[PDB]
Parts: structure tokens; C-alpha cells; sequence
RNA sequence: GGGAGAAGGCACGCUGAUAUGUAGGUGAGGUCCCUCGCGGAUGGAGCUGAAAUCAGUCGAAGAUACCAGCUGGCUGCAACU
RNA sequence: AAUACGUUCCCGGGCCUUGUACACACCGCCCGUCACACCAUGGGAGUGGGUUGCAAAAGAAGUAGGUAGCUUAACCUUCGGGAGGGCGCUUACCACUUUGUGAUUCAUGACUGGGGUGAAGUCGUAACAAGGUAACCGUAGGGGAACCUGCGGUUGGAUCA
RNA sequence: UUAGCUAGUAGGUGGGGUAACGGCUCACCUAGGCGACGAUCCCUAGCUGGUCUGAGAGGAUGACCAGCCACACUGGAACUGAGACACGGUCCAGACUCCUACGGGAGGCAGCAGUGGGGAAUAUUGCACAAUGGGCGCAAGCCUGAUGCAGCCAUGCCGCGUGUAUGAAGAAGGCCUUCGGGUUGUAAAGUACUUUCAGCGGGGAGGAAGGGAGUAAAGUUAAUACCUUUGCUCAUUGACGUUACCCGCAGAAGAAGCACCGGCUAACUCCGUGCCAGCAGCCGCGGUAAUACGGAGGGUGCAAGCGUUAAUCGGAAUUACUGGGCGUAAAGCGCACGCAGGCGGUUUGUUAAGUCAGAUGUGAAAUCCCCGGGCUCAACCUGGGAACUGCAUCUGAUACUGGCAAGCUUGAGUCUCGUAGAGGGGGGUAGAAUUCCAGGUGUAGCGGUGAAAUGCGUAGAGAUCUGGAGGAAUACCGGUGGCGAAGGCGGCCCCCUGGACGAAGACUGACGCUCAGGUGCGAAAGCGUGGGGAGCAAACAGGAUUAGAUACCCUGGUAGUCCACGCCGUAAACGAUGUCGACUUGGAGGUUGUGCCCUUGAGGCGUGGCUUCCGGAGCUAACGCGUUAAGUCGACCGCCUGGGGAGUACGGCCGCAAGGUUAAAACUCAAAUGAAUUGACGGGGGCCCGCACAAGCGGUGGAGCAUGUGGUUUAAUUCGAUGCAA
């Protein structure tokens, strides 16, 4: 409180801790797939949702979500992982990027495609 | 301890005022009395004397309006923790105008609106509205 | 308290200078006092004498021979002599 | 027909009041061990790198100092040589490097500790009502677990008839 | 979670040295120099103009442009030179690569292109010296990956287009629909009409100043030569370039996608799915009507982009200087003393550092902002201004702060005499009780519990009376009583000793307040040595309870509880409220001084210290606090910054140990928390009702049979009703 006292210890404003250290300040990462699974969500939520471990060109380790209806995915596949948590799952801090790399686009989507790496269909 | 009888000062005031007293009193010195005076003399009190020579006691006639404290806020500014000191073109001004700031020049103790005009900063003592 | 001489490093002969022998040790003549002696003070002669620094110098080698610890890490057992 | 003084006691209920960590409201809430899966982390004989202190060892090139050997167009010469220079040698500084022993930091390590997170599992029921032994704090001992027990302290304890 | 650092070290003399001052260097001499105003050590980093954000103060940042510095494969070195310890120089050493006929050589893209590698990701091995500018040259000119330009990429900013107008029962198709119709939708088709841009032809500024031949005049000079300057004419110089721009031709012709529509948040319906598949920035959607998933129709918002991710600031008053907090929400150190530090009552004089005023210089340009100018507009370019809120020098002002000197007495102390007190330390001593020992009387139980049993008693308990031993604690007094900084302190007496308060006046003269670090104190438990040991009682044993019962209850009982001397340093160490000072209405009490009044009553009127309960304004989220503040102010300190992780780990210091102290991060969640409200609930309470109990009379539970159910059986024993309420 005493300006004494802040002329002693000046006011510290605390270092923002990221939720997506893994990218280390990068928009997207290339990894390998370690793993690749399903697991089950938290209170109040049930489903098998797809996830993978995925070791990083940086090293790290870390578990992303393989988000849309189906996937062609397997270990050894590369894919590219961005931020975005899954709530419902802890420890889930990433995404997979549909349709880049080694990650195909979901099947036969109309809307939002370009979320999940679909062409325009010809019509 | 005793260390800023100005505050103190302030604060008799305020305080008194408050509680409807018709006047204060407080050990006297020539700082408080040169504030004294431009209180009253921009009619923020009725009147002051100090009384006796050795041990000189000031006091303060408050002033009321309508069943109402003439004075409705009075605060230290600069203080023995923290002076403050102003330059002429960087001189508060209190409730844009309505009130005062009490400044320590040169030239003694005026408000800002003097200082202001007689080209001059000083220590700013106190608001007054 | 130890562990510890842990481990590891440097110096090391000889000659000269400082000082023809130094710091120190010892201490005579002389002078003076004295409750006079196997005495005290003063005095510093002679004798003896390590060590250091600087400079120089010989050899492959200066603790040159004899003499004279090898050192360190983990672990069982018994405290210890 | 009998019997009711009476409302202390059982059961259901009404009003006032109080405590509550309950609100799908006590068929409530909730605690720890244990089992399984995942995450990060500490410890860990050690393993591998970075940086660094101290003690020494080392001494390329260069520059400067010294200079007997060797060598030298310009200047001096009494024509023999001089002065001066270069080379070589030598000394000082110092890079690489070497040795010994410490310090520090990063990564990693059989195994091990506790921690967090999970729809549901096993054991009990520790706290919340006076939670059925009031609870909690410090401490100490004990016990599958929540905990129990002793000592002192606090009220952030219901009831006081 | 670095407190000490330093031998050329700090200074002096003299010699040397540099372009120059200088421990720059050397000798000698002195023993200094730095450091809590943060040295040393450790981590990180080029600095600035400015950039982004913010109303501002701030926060974040240092591409592109410009200024300074540093580097040129790594480590070291000097040579040449006005300048270098040299970006395409030299030498040595290292790492690495290339050539070789094997003996020996050569090189350094962090210049411009380009390559490999790394990466989510960043371009062509282009044209030209025409322009500006640099090097050389008298010049002509030569060189210039500076620069001017071109290529690539929606990377961003700005501009424009992808047509304009007309077009209705409003078609077909799709979608919704209560089958009436609504919608897509003037949208489409049709009808005229325009032609930017892209395409194709035609024409054509400016960026060009110079330089070259001649000529003429001046200055030169012996000269009309030459030289140089300035006019004149002639012929010339553009990489970009198919330039900008202008005209013509053809036809709507070649030019629309992306996200969203549950709330926050602009935009709703159907079908599919069914706690799945899936969505999800936050809340939260999904088990048969899902505007939340996925498709569709419709709609909303953007538009050559649109979304997602990453990233800074904002909102965040959520590190609070401007601009916050600590009783119960995170936060007062358990308490005190106190160095450094911060702050400091009142008067005079002085000073003029802080502060204030003015003047002068500087604060590069660009950027930002204001008014203009130029590209068809805009982005962009540009003139002038204002601004750079800053720094420095000089000269003044003297109220406030600081320095200096003298003071002053109210703050603070000292003195005198008294008062109250479980304040501390030591030594004595007392009566009650328990247990034990020894006896008298007495005889079959005592003890314990909800009930018991273990236990104790005919070796005579328990009960009673008597005598004695020992330890521990001090009933009544006793009380929102008292004392102490806190912890805490209680029989009585003495001794040693600290503090508080009152009365009166004298003395000192601001000697004061606060306090990081430091030091001391600090319940209980615990630890070490030796004593002590009645009662109590962790552990432990036995008896019970219980489904279990490592408990609660009982019978025993060790440490411990007690003493001395050491250690530990923690508690809900609490008023969960730091210390000091000043100020602000009241009522009732308790306690303890003291002045006055026929003391004429156990009183009457004042005046201090402490304390309890209410309560006023004000404060507060409320609860509540309320002159003992949580009100109004000031001085200084400590502490907080969402929950869990954690008062944990690592490091340091401390401890015999137990452990204490200082004190993180990853990870994880969207909560955790405080006060108060309405219910419900309680093995909480009060008051009150009902054949609820109590008072009565008769039954059911036994028997045989009727009947319903369960169960069992069966091919089937049909389905339902299941605590009171089957
Ligand atoms: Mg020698
Ligand atoms: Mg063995
Ligand atoms: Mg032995
Ligand atoms: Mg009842
Ligand atoms: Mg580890
Ligand atoms: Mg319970
Ligand atoms: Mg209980
Ligand atoms: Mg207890
Ligand atoms: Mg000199
Ligand atoms: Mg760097
Ligand atoms: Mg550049
Ligand atoms: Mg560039
Ligand atoms: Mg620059
Ligand atoms: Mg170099
Ligand atoms: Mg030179
Ligand atoms: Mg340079
Ligand atoms: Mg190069
Ligand atoms: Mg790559
Ligand atoms: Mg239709
Ligand atoms: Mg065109
Ligand atoms: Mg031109
Ligand atoms: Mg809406
Ligand atoms: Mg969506
Ligand atoms: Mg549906
Ligand atoms: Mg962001
Ligand atoms: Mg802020
Ligand atoms: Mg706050
Ligand atoms: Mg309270
Ligand atoms: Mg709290
Ligand atoms: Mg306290
Ligand atoms: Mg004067
Ligand atoms: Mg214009
Ligand atoms: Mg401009
Ligand atoms: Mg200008
Ligand atoms: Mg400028
Ligand atoms: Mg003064
Ligand atoms: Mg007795
Ligand atoms: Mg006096
Ligand atoms: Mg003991
Ligand atoms: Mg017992
Ligand atoms: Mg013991
Ligand atoms: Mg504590
Ligand atoms: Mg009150
Ligand atoms: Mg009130
Ligand atoms: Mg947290
Ligand atoms: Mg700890
Ligand atoms: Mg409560
Ligand atoms: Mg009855
Ligand atoms: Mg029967």
C-alpha cells in the first residue's frame, strides 16, 4: 500500500502461463502420430472421441483432437496439430487440422467445410 | 505521531463540520494560518484568531447554508509521504472551477487561481469545494 | 576431532652481492656502582651462524647415493586402541 | 356398555424458533484407502552435454626488448673497412592445447514417492443437524482407509430445560 | 533460493607510451578503491528515433525507414594506410570443404540471385546504369546485385470490377404448410441498355538534367591559341516499356466465395440421428418435437476474400502512480525491543539542494497531429506548421521540504509522595481430598455399566474409626474481576524485581513515531541427562458393544503430565482486527486513582486510568463496527492478487530428532469463496392438535376353515395392485 513500500518493491504484473506450449508461439505444428484411439469424456458427457499422440518437429508429446465424422488416420501418419482445447476431455489442448498433410478432409461435408478440408463439390 | 498538522488541520475542520460544531480549535502555527486565510478569504469560513503568545491556539468560525457544511469535501494533497509540487500551466483545478486548491508559492500561500494569475507553481496543500 | 600427507602444484646444487658472515646465539677488554662477589649495570671486541632475495653457472638429471607414503571411487563385516 | 387424572413417553401433523457444507432438498450432501487408465512433477546407482573457479603445464604467428653468428645497392671511407638494415638466435606478452580438482546448469535413468484428472468399481461413513462421541488448530502415538486416542488452545459449537 | 568484491587492485612520485588525458605501462611508495542508493556472481539482451495498444497514466515492443554500436567461418595477431586491427587483405592456430599427375595446392554468401538443411512459413541463379548517389579520370568514359526497375506470393493497405434498367398472379423447381397458401423472388426467363476492367488493334506525355560538335562574348595571355564560364544553333541519350494516359472494335460477354444463425450475438424451420455420430470461445448441446450434431430450404454477417490457429495491448480498477485491498471473502508477522531507512511539534535568522519563474542552447530527419499541394479518387507522395510534455546552463523568487545556527514547551523523558493488581524469579509454609502403608470395629460383598464382564474381597475387601508416608493441585473468596507485549499468571507468608495509574509542582528541551535485516520472549505436545511419580492418561493388555469396532463405554496401565538444567520455536499463538498520534453525538454498568460537601447515612458535586453491554451519525457485500472504530485523517511496517497442486519440491540457514523457516513450477478446473434470503431437513428447542399415548372394553398373533399375496410348482397356473397409501 505505502508508496514507501512500492518505491521498495515497484508493482509486478504476473507472466500470463499459455494453454498451448507445445506450439511455442507458432500458428501450427507437423508431427508424427504416436498413437491413435479413442477415449471417453468427462461429466455429464459420453462418446468415444477420436484423439491421437502426436510427438512434435519440436519434440514435445501431446495429445490433439481428430475432430469431424470419420477418419483415415493411423501411427506414422504426419499430420499438422493447431490450438483449441476439447473441453470434455482433459488434457485434450489441440486440434488436428483436417485435410493437410497426411489428414484427409471428412467425408461428404456441405457446411463449414473449410473447418474440416473439403473441396467444393462440382455442382 | 503528530506528523502533518495540516491534515490535522483539515481534518478538525471536516470533522466538526460534520458534527454541526459551530468552531474548532487547534494549536496554531504560521502555516495553518495562512491557510486559514484563504479559506476565509474565499468564504469557505465565517472568520479565525489565534489567542495567547507562547502557546498560540488557532481558531476556525465553520460557516453553514442551508441547514448545511459550507465546506462539503476538504483533503490533504501533498503530504510528509508524498510532496507534491506543481508547475503554473500544470495547476489543478477543483470541480472545474467551483472550488480550490490551496498552493504554496514564493509569494505564500494562495489558491490556484491566484497562482494561476501571479504566474507561479508551488506545493499543493489541499482541495477545498 | 576429523576425512588430510586427501588429491594436485611450485621450489630445491654451486658461486657471488645485499653482508669480504646477514637475522639471531654467545660474550671479552674498558667505564661505573656495589649490602664486594662465583655480584650488578654499561660496553660491544672476538667467536659462532641458519634462512631469504638478486645476479651468475655446470650436468640429461641438485630430496642426485643409502634412506624414504603409491593414489583415488563403490560395497560386506566389526564402532574404535 | 367401560373409561378419559392428564400430554412425560410412542406415532402423524400444525405454528414460532434455531443450526446446515442440503436445493432432483436426509432415499440429501460428502471423505479417505484400495482397483483400473491417463497427465505432469519430485526423489533416484547413475548416463551424456553446456558453462565456470583454482592450481599448475603449453607457447604458433605477431609486435616490442636484447644481440656474439651469417648477410648487405643508396650514406661515410684513409678503399682495408665503417655506420645503418635484413636473417637467425634470445627474452616478454599471449591464442590453440594439456593435467589435477572443485562449482554450477540442461537432458536423461532401472525403480520409487506423493499429486492431478476420469461414466460408472470395492471397503466402510470421517465432515455437514447436537451429523448421532460438538467440530477445528498445533502436537504426539496408534490403526485397511476415511480416522481414533492423549495434552493444551479456539468457537468458526446445538441445547440449557 | 547470489553479500560481500578488488594486487594494476585505489591513489602518489618518476621513466616509458599514445595523435591525445589517463595504471595505458613499468619501478618505487602510500593502503587504498567498490558495495544494501545492490557491488560481486548468475540469467537474459544490441541501444535509440519510434512501432502497436490505451481517454490518459501505463502495458507490450525495437522487421520494413533513419541514427549509433558490434560482428564478417571460430579463436588470436598485427602489417599497410589520414582512416582498419580490414565484409569479397595478410599471418598463425581450429573446425570444415574443394583440386591433385600424390609430391603439393586452394577457399570462407550475415553482399545480390540460387542450393541443401531446419521450419507452420517467406520470392527470380531477371533488366539497366536511363535517373539519383558512390569510386577512379582534365575529360570522354569505365565500374557500381548501391540504386532504379521488372518477376514471384491476396501478405497487408487502398481503389475498381464481376453489369444497369425494366420485368407477375408472382412460372417451373426446391423448401415450409394446419393443403387455404407462404417463401425462394424482380430473383430467374423475356425486354431493352451500358462496355469500366480483362481481350484486341491504333496513337502517345513525363521521369532528360546533361554530355557531343561547332559558334560568339568575357576573364586569360605576346596573342584571335588553349583553358574556363555563360549565351546560340545542329544532331543526339529511357532499363522500366506492349509505360501512364487518350481513341477505336466485339459482346453481359471472361470474373463470387467464406463463416455464421441456442444465449452472450445480427440471423429459424423441416428431415436424419438418438448420451450414438458428433458440436463446443464461455455457459453448455446429444436417450424420439434437437432453431446447438449432420444434410437441406430460408436467413444474418463479410466479400476477393472468409474462417481457424498463433501473437501484443485493450476491456482487466484483475499489480490499482493516476486507480484496490487485508474482522467473517486471498491478505496483520504469535509478541516485544531495536540499527539502517522513511516520517517528524513550534519560533527566528541564514542557506537556496528540493520546489517555483524567466532567459538561452539543445531535443537529427522521417513518423504522429493540423492546414494546404500532386497522382482520375484512395492508399501513396509532398510544402509549412504544431508537437517532441525532455535535458542542460545562467539569472531570480524563498511559502513549503532539506541543510546550518540559536531557541521555545505543548510531544517525550526525569524527580517526589501514594494506589490497585493471579505481572515476573527464589525460598518457606497450610489445610481438604485421592492413592498407599500400619492397626481397631465389622462381614460378604465391593466396583463398574444402558446391561454386563474383566477387576477387587474370607491371605477379611468395600464400609467405619485411628496413626503415618508420598505426590500433585490449590474449594469457598471468584466476578463480561484484576495484571502482563504476547504466550499466559489464582491457597498463605517473606525476599529480589518489571510495568501501569493518580496528585502536585520542579527539571531536561523534540531527546519523538515506525522499523526491512538483527536480537529476545513465546501454550501444549515432543526431545536429552538426572531426579520425582499420588491422580490423570497417548501407547499397550484385558472385558464389552457391533455385521465388523484396530473406536466411542468398562477394568488395568507405560511414556507423559511434576522438579533442575538444556533443546524445540509451533497453535483457531484469535479481537481471525499491526503500531503511534489527532479529531467526531449518547445511555446503563463493572474496576481502580484523586479534589470538593452540615464526612453528620451505607451519600451529594466534580476529575483521571482500564473495562462490559447497548446505540447515534458515518462506515460496511451483508453480518455487523460504532470515542477501546470496522467512523474522519496522518506516519511507518507486514501481507494479499482465482481454486486445487502447496506452505509442497529444490536450494540455503536452523534442530539430537520430530521437524521449523524462507519458498517455487509443471499439471488441472471454471469455478473456489463471503454474508444474507426462501424452503427442506436435524437422532435442536418451544407451544399445540388427532383413539397418538394414557384410562377402558373387545380383538389380531395360537387352532380349524374362507380369502388375497408371496413363494414353490405347472403346458398354463392370465394381466395389474407392493411401506403407512399392495
Ligand atoms: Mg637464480
Ligand atoms: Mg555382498
Ligand atoms: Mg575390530
Ligand atoms: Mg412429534
Ligand atoms: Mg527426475
Ligand atoms: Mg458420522
Ligand atoms: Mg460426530
Ligand atoms: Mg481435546
Ligand atoms: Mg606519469
Ligand atoms: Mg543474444
Ligand atoms: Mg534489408
Ligand atoms: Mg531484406
Ligand atoms: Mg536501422
Ligand atoms: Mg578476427
Ligand atoms: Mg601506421
Ligand atoms: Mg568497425
Ligand atoms: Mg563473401
Ligand atoms: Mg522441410
Ligand atoms: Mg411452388
Ligand atoms: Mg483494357
Ligand atoms: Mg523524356
Ligand atoms: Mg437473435
Ligand atoms: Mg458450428
Ligand atoms: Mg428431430
Ligand atoms: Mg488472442
Ligand atoms: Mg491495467
Ligand atoms: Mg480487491
Ligand atoms: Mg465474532
Ligand atoms: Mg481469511
Ligand atoms: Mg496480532
Ligand atoms: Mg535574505
Ligand atoms: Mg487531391
Ligand atoms: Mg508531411
Ligand atoms: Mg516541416
Ligand atoms: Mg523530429
Ligand atoms: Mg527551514
Ligand atoms: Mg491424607
Ligand atoms: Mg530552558
Ligand atoms: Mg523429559
Ligand atoms: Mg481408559
Ligand atoms: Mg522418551
Ligand atoms: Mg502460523
Ligand atoms: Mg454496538
Ligand atoms: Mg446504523
Ligand atoms: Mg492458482
Ligand atoms: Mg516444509
Ligand atoms: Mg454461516
Ligand atoms: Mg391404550
Ligand atoms: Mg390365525
Amino acid at each position: 500500500a505505502t508508496v514507501n513500500q512500492l518505491v521498495r518493491k515497484p508493482r509486478a504484473r504476473k507472466v500470463a502461463k499459455s494453454n498451448v506450449p507445445a506450439l511455442e508461439a507458432c500458428p501450427q505444428k507437423r508431427g508424427v502420430c504416436t498413437r491413435v484411439y479413442t477415449t471417453t469424456p468427462k461429466k455429464p458427457n459420453s462418446a468415444l472421441r477420436k484423439v491421437c499422440r502426436v510427438r512434435l518437429t519440436n519434440g514435445f508429446e501431446v495429445t490433439s483432437y481428430i475432430g469431424g465424422e470419420g477418419h483415415n488416420l493411423q501411427e506414422h501418419s504426419v499430420i499438422l496439430i493447431r490450438g483449441g482445447r476439447v473441453k470434455d476431455l482433459p488434457g485434450v489442448r489441440y486440434h488436428t487440422v483436417r485435410g493437410a498433410l497426411d489428414c484427409s478432409g471428412v467425408k461428404d461435408r456441405k457446411q463449414a467445410r473449410s473447418k474440416y478440408g473439403v473441396k467444393r463439390p462440382k455442382a | 505521531s503528530m506528523q502533518d498538522p495540516i491534515a490535522d488541520m483539515l481534518t478538525r475542520i471536516r470533522n466538526g463540520q460534520a458534527a454541526n460544531k459551530a468552531a474548532v480549535t487547534m494549536p496554531s502555527s504560521k502555516l495553518k494560518v495562512a491557510i486559514a486565510n484563504v479559506l476565509k478569504e474565499e468564504g469557505f469560513i465565517e472568520d479565525f484568531k489565534v489567542e495567547g503568545d507562547t502557546k498560540p491556539e488557532l481558531e476556525l468560525t465553520l460557516k453553514y447554508f442551508q441547514g448545511k457544511a459550507v465546506v462539503e469535501s476538504i483533503q490533504r494533497v501533498s503530504r510528509p509521504g508524498l510532496r507534491i509540487y506543481k508547475r503554473k500551466d500544470e495547476l489543478p483545478k477543483v470541480m472545474a472551477g467551483l472550488g480550490i486548491a490551496v498552493v504554496s508559492t514564493s509569494k505564500g500561500v494562495m489558491t490556484d487561481r491566484a497562482a494561476r494569475q501571479a504566474g507561479l507553481g508551488g506545493e499543493i496543500i489541499c482541495y477545498v469545494a
